[PDB]
């Protein structure tokens, strides 16, 4: 399928199909195919793919917590080279947030 | 191989700690300076293998509140995750 890697496209997809679009791969899988983060070679070893799907630990506790709730994150607006500061955060009960400032602040988008 | 040094006695705030990490780990220009950005950099940016040498840990704990400990925990979880990180505490 065509790459879906925008906040709205990914958010719609997450809530509609309850999974990430096909162009997302976790850090481990990316590493299993050759990704070396400081080389910024993800597009080389995994064309059209973005890092996403890993557990997000909400270390600073800015996203809302709840008994039974875990979070996951995915890279947004990524194509190739070194990673950026844009992420989409989606929970097990399908709450969607984003950040555009490397996890300093968050906005509820769903 | 990357080596990062923290001179604990020179840390006067949590801000100093993230700024010392930005420089020593060659973090992004807009490094978020939070625990969430730290994790994301250790598992999706930083070069490995990595040796983090944290000198004067106790002193650096006095003016970061829980910070120092929180940041060390992130490095430790990154090493639990599979990152090739060697932590030296003195």
């Amino acid at each position: 399928a065509q790459v879906i890697n925008t906040f709205d496209g990914v958010a719609d997809y997450l809530q509609t199909y309850h999974k990430l679009p096909d162009n997302y791969i976790t850090k481990s899988e990316a590493q299993a195919l050759g990704w070396v983060a400081s080389k910024g070679n993800l597009a080389d070893v995994a064309p059209g793919k973005s890092i996403g799907g890993d557990i997000f630990s909400n270390r600073e506790g800015k996203l809302p917590g709840k008994s039974g709730r875990t979070w996951r994150e995915a890279d947004i607006n990524y194509t190739s080279g070194f990673r950026n500061s844009d992420r989409i955060l989606y929970s097990s009960d399908w709450l969607i947030y984003k950040t555009t400032d490397a996890y300093q602040t968050f906005t509820k988008i769903r | 191989m990357k080596k990062a040094v923290i001179n604990g006695e020179q840390i006067r705030s949590i801000s100093d700690l993230h700024q010392t990490l930005k420089k020593e780990l060659a973090l992004p220009e807009f490094y978020g300076e939070n625990l969430d950005a730290l994790w994301d950099c250790l598992t999706g940016w930083v070069e490995y293998p990595l040796v983090l040498e944290w000198r004067q840990f106790e002193q650096s704990k006095q003016l970061t509140e829980n910070g120092a400990e929180s940041v060390l925990q992130v490095f430790r979880e990154a090493k639990a995750e599979g990152c090739d990180i060697t932590i030296i505490l003195s």
